[PDB]
């Protein structure tokens, strides 16, 4: 619930207390699947001249 | 530590260097890149369970059209340089400690690979004058040149940390206070506009706004996931392209 | 004719296309990585020197940014292009450059999914699984089997790209570019528009910019009514608002008698709490409030209305939106080179003014 | 009732009539003119939400061909008045006992106005005599002399609703069935229909028949405002138009 | 050339011309309302009293019907025209009686779908529903974006018609204004389907016009199972159906234990539910009702269904649909100038009907 | 049982058997068969309940062409009948045993109703063979012979099935092993994706195609009824006409 | 002489809806249009007249159409009796000439519109309606499509009785071409929406759930135990201390300040879950609800089985593949028989999916 100030392929990176932590929250195949999913989604994007 | 190990370690770091951009052979990587620096010092195991645990971070951390990366290559190298130098592989000090000093590192590595390429521009003008005359040693040794700086960013930025000693580098990124942590972590989350500012720059027409506007209109239906905003997008392509077209028929 | 390059050569490319990265520069992307790419066959074509030669070399000094492991083909296509301009075959620079642009955009666009985001983690997550044992199989595994894939499609794909060229070129100017740019364009612009409303989050919650609290009303957030001393009230009929200014309020005991039969607030006998303060709470009181936050029915006391949800009541995405079209009016505007950069620092340092002030 | 408010409300109704002929800042439209009355006097939460609920009714009350509409003006004012005249606001009876009041007051400003324009000749021939000699100053004083006229012509009604005695209005406004009052409230919230029927039968082809029910399916998302509504639409007009645009020149 | 005209001279002519109406004659629409519009021009022209003043003060006693919002473009060519006839120039004088004549018609008939059925309905609608949460931001903001598009667009085609001159003609000519009248029915159309769905409720619920309320099952809705004296198990493995047609089934509290293995259904061991008569709902049965509740499970025990339930599985608005459909036919036959009215108070009455007869 | 769900139902077979090739008052889907019989037998909710089950299946199983179609007819009839036989709604048993049993049911009725056309080629040359003498009754006659020689084609076996005792049925339905009882009711969601895929091998052009993925994107949206996905691929269907035909 | 009235209309259309029913194989549907059109000729000739037998045989001729668009052959057939019953020249094989010249184009339109659109659609929406065993589908299914039909042709019957002849002129080509068209896309978009509604195999099962994550301490519902009972609230930090934990004040739910321990186990106060509360009477019930609403999973270890992950795809995945895959198989097969052997594989592979755990 608290802050994500970064966001890994799997968990987060908040600051808790002075010492800064990591926690995982997805399962290796979840992960695989949620950035599966969120590049062919983004594909959509690009496709472009690009100059 | 022992002579032949350093020489191991800064050439390693080197090739990691080399390859954070030109991502060919994986060299970059942390399953590979910890694991392999782990080879060079001893111990075996703390190099794969490191690059193991980091791997799973790293997915999807490849920069995609100039939006760039998060550098993985000095976050495990710089990581797996602060495991070894500290005598704790009880795979709690490894997650606990070491994995978010490798993510602060990670974003330290982003903003100095993006310092580096920066000043690449140079090197490729310096590139083009030469190749004005038509040369082709003069072309290959300046982007040999470049390619060379570029490692060099992860080979200097390595020692560094093997030297000072071990416990400054995890104070001092602990002693990160709130407010810039905070601020950065909103300004990225709004940076990715900038990136797709370009993009909606290039191509832009009164016939392909609509399009745009229409998308960010029905994205709020949380029940469509991205893929199926995508097949979406490309059948309304697709009934455009066939509308248009039967008029071209005629 | 002659200068048929040999396989030898073509190998040699593809081990110098090894290095397709690496000048990676901000205004001319990945653009010195194709000439080292194609050095062996210019220097195969013709001698250092030659104005031939020169214009050669300085033809590939533009624009060239795509996936570099789906850059093959297209190596192969401007090698068949080259060697066919130095045996004399009619083909002007132009044609090469449109050949470039052709798949430049759209072979990206297709091999960013498929590699970055489908092959590497794949293979990283099996990886990562091998290593989790604290096994050497999982590095040489990860290795072998990435560059085993990415030889493989690099050499077969340029090989695929050198025959089957000038056919490729004849594709291109049949017209169906002119409808694949036209449908990879509309998809684009409807995915960033999708993008833009999803992907930035500029949530102004904060401590600050919180309107301020109204008292809200007697029932539309969640508790029971509490009469004196313990018991819950239901309200029941209404049966008319006395001359003085009160209304009296049917009142019913949570099982269906009814007692009491007055006023509610504070002078009557019982009065409106929240589920903070009451205790003992009975099975038909849980029975209840489950109905009533089922309902949708709200939960705060004084429900604070932020300016994030003052702006989603306008329209979800409000603020994306103004920034897109901010960034985009600056980029328009030419504040001299280096743009972007300065845009990309000047908003960072907004974002912690904004966090610092209270606002997000 | 503070002094400060009487005059208040007078100003504010005064201007509300104008905007009835007028009609450019819209300060007779329910939305604005009951939630400003309810600022003028007192609670405003409720006036707001009435002013909300009375501008679907406001729907298709724009006057066309010399047709006089059915004067939203006076019937928001009155209403308003009535409102905060009775210390009731439910919710129940704003759209039970107020909203039918705001009809009956509709209709009877348009018969009021009817015949306050049909007047109006005598004061422009008035005006073209004083014309007649060549001063702008007399057809300047003799527009402003016109509106006054059409201004008080809801000025007078709203402060004789006002000057009479509260217990007398508190007495009557209670005096009704309670089941009339919520059969009118029901009934209410199904009027609105009626205000865009007329639009509907202004615009009706068999080319554009099939947006409306478009719409009609598309509508049930409670995810998409009606902000989003609108730039939907707009779009979706945008790309038929193009699109038979295209066709005819294709 | 004197008698130029300066840009404060043009925002207070703008700003007189915003009080066109005012002078509603059905004799003549607003005639003096145009004439007060060019006050200013004709005041810094030449002095009141003059023959040339009086004729062309004089020249505006005719019929002057138009759209109020658009109206900058006439008062701009009518300023041009005259600033032509007061510099010098053999200008004939119908011709500005000419070019308004033809002018009224077209321009209204476009401006009359765009700006009263088209524009007004969109910003009516999101201001009604800003005010239907209870904010201080729907007044305010339908003040502000009315009033920003109408000045908007009143000060920038009194510049265009200033700066253009009767060329507005062949500007708009004929074909030009059909797109803009069919996009903004289009519009109208779908914003209108859209609020004849949304903000019609007419929900059928009632004491009347629900059906029968069935009985549901014995664990599709939220609850729990009680064995006689107190005490929370869960069904378990099957042990076999007896051969009367129950079958028996294990009994597990809150523990692992197995206790009881009785026959579920109130002979058996343990009952189904509901958390009504539950009493110290302390421990994990709070948790197993939190996870049932968000599994979608219902919590009354009997399901009940209602008339306006049958329509919204069928689809909503379905009523709000036939309603206007049926409307829409009366107000296109019956074919009188009053007839919405008695249309309104008719369905009124029929709203008190059904309120009476416990349908609505 | 009394006689009355007995006559009942056997009537309700009749009117089946005559909608089996009728096919105008559609008592003979599944939709409307089973529902039938769960009135009349007692257990109403359960009919309506595999009635909905039963017709995605039955969708794309209308005869075309001499084609004669699976004959959803005699699989609608005989599954009732065995529902109100066996006393087992669970919504597991119902999309269990009874739909594969439905299936298995459909092929014996397709070739049962097969060899009953085939013998109408006799009858109707009886028919024709009346009509050489010029008389309409006889014509009329031999049709509404016809017509109840196809009604008993399906009567008959609903009697047949009615004429078991419940205990045997029952008993023969619960020597079903659990497993393979679960695993069918897992595969009853598999079924009609065969009978969606035939109507969609009908039609089918890349012409046509995207709308097929554009309807499958936006289904997802839960707060669109049937009604209105129909009611919106109707005026998709006019939007795209009236673009295509003014070029 | 030798009018039709509007009574005899009506039993040609109720003789004329049971069109089917004498079906052969050699000439199909060919007694059913005698038994719709008998009592015209029973009005125009007596029985057993020579003209009546040569009537009889007029119409025992081969006749294939869709039931449902038969009306307008109906009444193009009873106009041309009429015409021919009252001294026309009219050649008698003229029946048989439009008959037998537009059957097809009838049939063709007919199948599809009928058969593959109208009838899928109104099957589906009734079927979505009887999911929850309500009586008001089979209504909705048999109104709607009985309606339909008798719309259909008693307005068809009529159209081609007051027009004859002109009926081929009528539908001609390329007008019905458009109704084809748009009933391919209505029928084949409401198909999609059907497959992606109505395929449901949900993989969750005893197995397919992914390893669950420990998570963390917070991040899911619960509150701080501490040792004897009682609900506490972290508030602040009062120093790092050199081991590498950190003490906090534990704030009673009043107000106040007591313990002054560390976090986890050995620590006075540690998170827990629901499951393990006790007299959770109070603010702690407010606090658990806000909790669950504000989106927070309930279950101290988050579980996913491939039926989410599925869906965080896209919804229906497998319902595409399947449907891919069987359409595929169907255009390779060629087969007479094939659907069932498909029907029959995939309730073998629902029984080896369930019985593997994965659904
Ligand atoms: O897609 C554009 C392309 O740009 C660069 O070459 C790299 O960042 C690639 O990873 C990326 O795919
Ligand atoms: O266009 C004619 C014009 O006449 C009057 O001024 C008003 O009814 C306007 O609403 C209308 O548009
Ligand atoms: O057009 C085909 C049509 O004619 C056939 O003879 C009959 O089987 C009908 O059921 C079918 O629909």
């Amino acid at each position: 619930h608290e802050y994500h100030l970064m966001n890994g392929a799997n968990g987060y990176l908040t600051r808790v207390n002075g010492k800064y932590v990591y926690r995982v929250t997805k399962d290796p195949v979840s992960a695989v699947f949620g950035v599966i999913s969120n590049g062919w989604g983004s594909a959509g994007a690009g496709f472009g001249p690009q100059h | 530590m022992s002579i032949i190990s350093i020489i191991l370690v800064l050439i390693f770091a080197f090739l990691a260097g080399l390859e954070g951009i030109l991502d060919q052979w994986q060299f970059h990587q942390p399953i590979i890149a910890c694991s392999l620096i782990g080879i060079a010092t001893g111990h075996m195991a703390a190099g794969i369970i490191l690059g193991g645990s980091l791997q799973m971070i790293a997915l999807g951390w490849a920069n995609v059209g100039a939006a760039v990366a998060p550098d993985a290559a000095l976050a495990s190298v710089a990581s797996a340089i602060l495991m070894v130098q500290g005598g704790n592989f009880d795979l709690t000090h490894i997650t606990g400690v070491i994995v978010p000093a490798a993510i602060l590192l990670a974003t330290a590595g982003l903003v100095l690979t993006t310092l580096v390429r920066f000043l690449s521009v140079g090197i490729v003008h310096l590139a083009d004058a030469a190749a004005e005359k038509g040369s082709y040693s003069g072309v290959a040794g300046w982007h040999m040149f470049a390619l060379l700086l570029q490692g060099l960013r992860i080979a200097i930025p390595a020692a560094i940390i093997l030297a000072i000693p071990a416990e400054t580098v995890t104070a001092a990124l602990n002693a990160i206070p709130d407010w810039v942590s905070k601020g950065l972590a909103v300004g990225g989350g709004m940076v990715v506009v900038v990136g797709y500012a370009m993009v909606i720059n290039l191509m832009a027409t009164k016939e392909l706004w609509p399009f745009f506007f229409l998308g960010f209109v029905l994205a709020p239906l949380s029940s469509i996931t991205l893929i199926g905003m995508g097949i979406l997008g490309v059948v309304i392509a697709l009934i455009y392209l066939n509308l248009s077209n039967t008029a071209g028929n005629g | 004719k002659k200068f048929s390059l040999s396989k030898n050569t073509r190998l040699s490319v593809m081990f110098r296309s090894m290095f397709l990265q690496g000048s990676w520069n901000y205004e001319r992307m990945q653009n010195l990585g194709f000439l080292y790419s194609i050095i062996p066959a210019l220097k195969q074509f013709y001698k250092p020197g030659s104005e031939e030669a020169k214009e050669a070399l300085k033809r590939h000094m533009e624009f060239f940014n795509t996936h570099p492991y789906v850059a093959a083909p297209i190596v192969g296509v401007t090698l068949a292009l080259e060697e066919e301009i130095a045996n004399g075959v009619e083909i002007d620079e132009a044609a090469i450059q449109g050949v470039k642009v052709g798949m430049m955009g759209p072979l990206a666009g297709i091999g960013d999914p498929v590699f970055w985001f489908t092959v590497r983690p794949i293979v990283g997550a099996i990886a990562a699984s091998l290593a989790t044992g604290g096994s050497i199989i999982a590095p040489i595994f990860f290795f072998v089997v990435w560059n085993a894939i990415r030889i493989a499609f690099l050499w077969y794909t340029q090989e695929f790209g050198y025959k089957q060229g000038t056919a490729i070129t004849s594709d291109l100017g049949g017209g169906m570019l002119q409808q694949i740019t036209k449908g990879a364009s509309i998809l684009g612009m409807f995915i960033l528009g999708v993008l833009i409303q999803r992907w930035v989050n500029i949530s102004f919650t904060g401590p600050n910019a919180m309107l301020p609290s109204k008292p809200l009303a007697d029932g539309a957030y969640v508790g029971e009514w509490i009469d004196k001393a313990g018991k819950v009230v239901v309200q029941g009929a209404q049966t008319g608002t006395t001359g003085d200014g009160v209304a009296k309020f049917d009142w019913l005991d949570q099982a269906g008698n009814g007692v009491g039969n007055g006023v509610a607030g504070q002078g009557g006998f019982a009065h409106y709490v929240t589920v903070d303060q009451l205790n003992t709470v009975d099975g038909s009181t849980l029975h209840n409030i489950l109905g009533q936050v089922s309902s949708g029915l709200g939960l705060s006391p004084e429900q604070t209305q932020s300016l994030q949800d003052v702006f989603n009541s306008l329209i979800p995405g409000f603020i994306a939106l103004l920034l897109t079209f901010l960034v985009l009016w600056i980029l328009r505007k030419w504040k001299n080179k280096n743009a972007p950069l300065f845009i990309i620092i000047g908003m960072f340092v907004l974002g912690i003014v904004l966090h610092v002030a209270g606002l997000a």
